[PDB]
RNA sequence: CUGUGUACCAGGAGGGGAACAACCCAGAGAUAGGUUAAGGUCCCCAAGUGUGGAUUAAGUGUAAUCCUCUGAAGGUGGUCUCGAGCCCUAGACAGCCGGGAGGUGAGCUUAGAAGCAGCUACCCUCUAAGAAAAGCGUAACAGCUUACCGGCCGAGGUUUGA
RNA sequence: UAUCGACCGAGUGGCUUGCUACCUCGAUGUCGGUUCCCUCCAUCCUGCCCGUGCAGAAGCGGGCAAGGGUGAGGUUGUUCG
């Protein structure tokens, strides 16, 4: 199904699992990447900031995450970097798949609501920003236009 | 912005609306330098290119106008000359100047001669496997040269294996 | 004001006792 | 021929639309206007885009018909008609007391209307009515 | 499709919006003079081809609202404006000319590898420079280069943010 | 990155299908075919081009391009195939 069907916050928050059942698992493999054994004690901290409020399905969350991290293997399988996708897909989404009769939909997926300006991804690295390219690929697979933002780096 | 081109001593420059004419011993050339808000004039023994505008687009043309005029000075004095060679592998290619156009016969074995008309007072002198294109107007000369190389253009087959043709060997 | 240009002039002027600009620089001593 | 015009306009190097606007304005004021040197009037912009528009008008049509002029004669007089209520008595009268010519059949040199002149030294993206006509295929009578 | 509050259409003229139930002005006895509203003032068509200034070259645009007026993700040395860091008349940035040199063909490896297959180290002379060689190139050499230095030239250049 | 091309993401069309129930129930005749006329381009051929894992011959892929052309037959009412 197209992102067109769910990218907008056009429905009330539907996340209570005590009342919703049969929610598909998440396609997002991990939320912590890189040397997650270590702390965010790095020199440079870049982040991908979404420019529009939107709902991002776990479908796109996993494609963007892979697209970025997989590429961040320009540093090495066990390289010296950190990477965190900080949002979780809490919104349960449905699809009415009798025409418009009794059309409440059936759970078909989950998405993460992200407001304009929130950062969806954050990386921590040493002056080794192959990450800015990692996000160019990441922002390439999520609905909104985004802006890559270096948070702590005067090391031009 | 304004630029001033000191004109060579054997040369003479004259304006006429938007047209400029440069005359030296090697002949003369007349061009047209028409762009918005760019005045080109002959003050005494210097050519001036000026404009009140300074935007990227205006500055671009000013620089182009300059080279065009310095090229004209050079054309009417030392003249312009491009060198060429005819390289064939199997079929003996015959290159000749007949009238006001160069004719290439038996190219790659063809029965029909290929030909290109020469541009302006450009003279094409052929001597053996070498050709030399020369004249005061670089535009007219440059084209003629290129025109000859383009005349042996080949799209159908693999160029790496079929290289017969007249190529430009020397650029001024 | 690179120091290496400053130190070079020092070396040049020292030999005059015992880049062209750096030579004219030493000459003015 | 013989057109006893009260005003003879010189369209040479003048924004066609801007000239047409004033000429209609006057014909409706009772003035008999003669526009001269139509082949030399101009219209600003990209020649390629301008010509596409005039070529499209030539291609349009059908049985009922959409006759569109190709010579500067008609391109101009049509332009003027678009600024007149020609289907009305008052508007047809004005329009009919207006004629456009190729070159200048009169002895007087026409006048140049204020604001309608284009300064060739400051403009490069513009086209001549004559050039449109030739591209449209008209027989260069002028 | 189905709620809710409200004003409107329905049952609301007249002015505007090309036309146009509910968008804008406006709520309206007759008649008359005047001044405005919305919306307009190049012509069609009443009023500006108004003033000071900027941007745009695509006819972009000349389209408030909209079933009705599209234009997106992604990109842009198109162009205008603003800012930050750094380099620069002790000559920058680019171009052109010249120099690019010895130990040494480094050692190991291997028939061989000599800047450049691989591994390791990556030193010192001459000097204004010149890597235990960054990129081609040979079977390997060679050859072209380039880093680096000097000359000619002479004015801004370069990097990044909005 | 000749060529093929998943995931995910953004669109255009209004050719399929679905949805809606705005128009028409004091009637807008249904599918397929046929005949005859106009058109669209997201181009199958023809013209001119680019790339190639282009020697050639031939392919493969791409670009401009709607002037013209795109036919005969077997099953099936078929459209489609
Ligand atoms: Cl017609
Ligand atoms: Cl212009
Ligand atoms: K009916
Ligand atoms: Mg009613
Ligand atoms: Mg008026
Ligand atoms: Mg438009
Ligand atoms: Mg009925
Ligand atoms: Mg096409
Ligand atoms: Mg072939
Ligand atoms: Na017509
Ligand atoms: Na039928
Ligand atoms: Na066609
Ligand atoms: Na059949
Ligand atoms: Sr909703
Ligand atoms: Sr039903
Ligand atoms: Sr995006
Ligand atoms: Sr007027
Ligand atoms: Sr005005
Ligand atoms: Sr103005
Ligand atoms: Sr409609
Ligand atoms: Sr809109
Ligand atoms: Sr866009
Ligand atoms: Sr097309
Ligand atoms: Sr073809
Ligand atoms: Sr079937």
């Amino acid at each position: 199904k197209p992102g067109a069907m769910y990218r907008n916050s056009s429905k009330p928050a539907y996340t209570r699992r005590e009342y919703i059942s049969g929610i598909p698992g998440k396609k997002i493999a991990q939320f912590d990447m890189g040397n997650n054994g270590a702390g965010p004690t790095y020199p440079a901290q870049v982040e991908l900031v979404v420019e529009k409020p939107v709902q991002i399905r776990h479908n796109a969350l996993e494609a963007a995450r892979v697209a970025a991290n997989r590429y961040v293997q320009n540093s090495g399988a066990a390289a010296n970097y950190k990477f965190r996708i900080r949002k979780f897909p809490f919104h349960v989404i449905r699809e009415n798949k009798d025409g418009m009769r009794a059309p409440f939909g059936k759970p078909v997926g989950t998405a993460a609501r992200v407001h304009g300006a929130n950062h969806i991804f954050i990386a921590w690295v040493n002056p080794d920003p192959n990450v800015e390219e990692a996000w160019r690929r990441a922002k390439m697979k999520v609905t909104p236009t985004i802006n890559i933002d270096s948070s702590p780096a005067g090391n031009a | 912005p304004r630029v001033e081109l000191e004109i060579p001593e054997d040369v003479d420059a004259e304006q006429d609306h938007l047209d400029i004419t440069v005359e030296g011993d090697n002949g003369s050339v007349t061009r047209r330098l028409w762009y918005p808000d760019i005045d080109v004039s002959v003050d005494g023994d210097t050519v001036v290119i000026e404009s009140d505008e300074d935007n990227a687009k205006t500055m671009s043309t000013i620089g182009t106008f300059q080279s065009h005029i310095e090229n004209m000075f050079h054309g009417v004095t030392e003249g312009w000359e491009y060198g060429m060679e005819v390289f064939y592998s199997h079929f003996p290619m015959q290159v000749n100047v007949e009238g006001d156009e160069v004719v290439i016969e038996n190219f790659l074995g063809e029965k029909a001669p290929r030909r290109t008309t020469i541009h302006g007072d450009t003279d094409v002198e052929i001597d053996g496997e070498e050709l030399t294109v020369s004249g005061p107007d670089i535009e007219a000369v440059g084209q003629t040269a290129a025109d000859i190389e383009q005349l042996t253009r080949i799209n159908d087959k693999d160029v790496r294996v079929f290289q017969d043709g007249v190529y430009i060997t020397r650029k001024p | 004001i690179p120091e290496w240009k400053q130190e070079e002039v020092d070396a040049i002027v020292e030999m005059i006792e015992s880049r062209n600009t750096l030579l004219e620089r030493a000459l003015d001593d | 021929a013989e057109f006893d015009a009260d005003v003879i306009v010189d369209a040479r190097d003048c924004i066609m639309g801007r000239v047409a606007s004033q000429v209609a304005e006057q014909a409706l004021d009772g003035e008999t206007v003669a526009v001269v040197n139509a082949e030399r009037a101009v219209i600003t912009g990209r020649e390629e885009q301008i010509v596409e528009k005039y070529e499209k008008r030539v291609d349009i049509g059908n049985d009922n018909g959409y006759f569109y002029p190709k010579r500067p004669d008609g391109i101009f007089k049509r332009t003027i008609r678009g600024m007149l209520p020609h289907k009305k008595q008052r508007g047809r009268e004005a329009f009919e007391s207006v004629r456009v010519y190729l070159g200048n059949p009169y002895d007087e040199d026409g006048e140049v209307l204020d604001g309608t002149s284009l300064d060739r030294l400051s403009n490069i993206k513009f086209v001549t009515l004559g050039e449109i006509s030739e591209t449209l295929g008209a027989n260069k009578t002028w």
